[PDB]
């Protein structure tokens, strides 16, 4: 099970580090390291699931 | 083999493993080893074996 804590860091697994379904070459990227403070994100509107008919 | 065989499994990190078969001619081929006192685990079975 993938450690959720390494090093006094905190650590998330997910297939979108290196885009491998959603890319076709894949970066080649197994890890991104950082103060994830410096970025700011966030959802300016969020809709729920809306049905059209 | 058994180390690369649930590595086969869980190499993608797709599909979590659970559960596993064995055979008695290959649950004795399995290493009887046990963790040392230094690290944690210690007195814990380091693999399925059959003397357990």
């Amino acid at each position: 099970a993938g450690l959720d804590n390494w090093r006094g860091l905190n650590v998330g697994a997910s297939s979108t580090v290196s885009g491998a379904p959603e890319m076709s070459p894949a970066s080649g990227v197994k890890a991104i390291v950082g103060d994830f403070s410096r970025v700011h994100w966030g959802f300016q509107r969020n809709f729920p699931i809306e049905l059209i008919e | 083999d058994l180390v690369k065989a649930v590595g086969l499994i869980a190499g993608a990190g797709l599909q979590v493993p659970n559960g596993v078969a064995l055979d008695p001619a290959f649950s004795f081929a399995l290493s009887t080893e046990v963790y040392p006192k230094g690290s944690p685990l210690a007195g814990q079975p380091m693999y399925p074996a059959a003397g357990f």
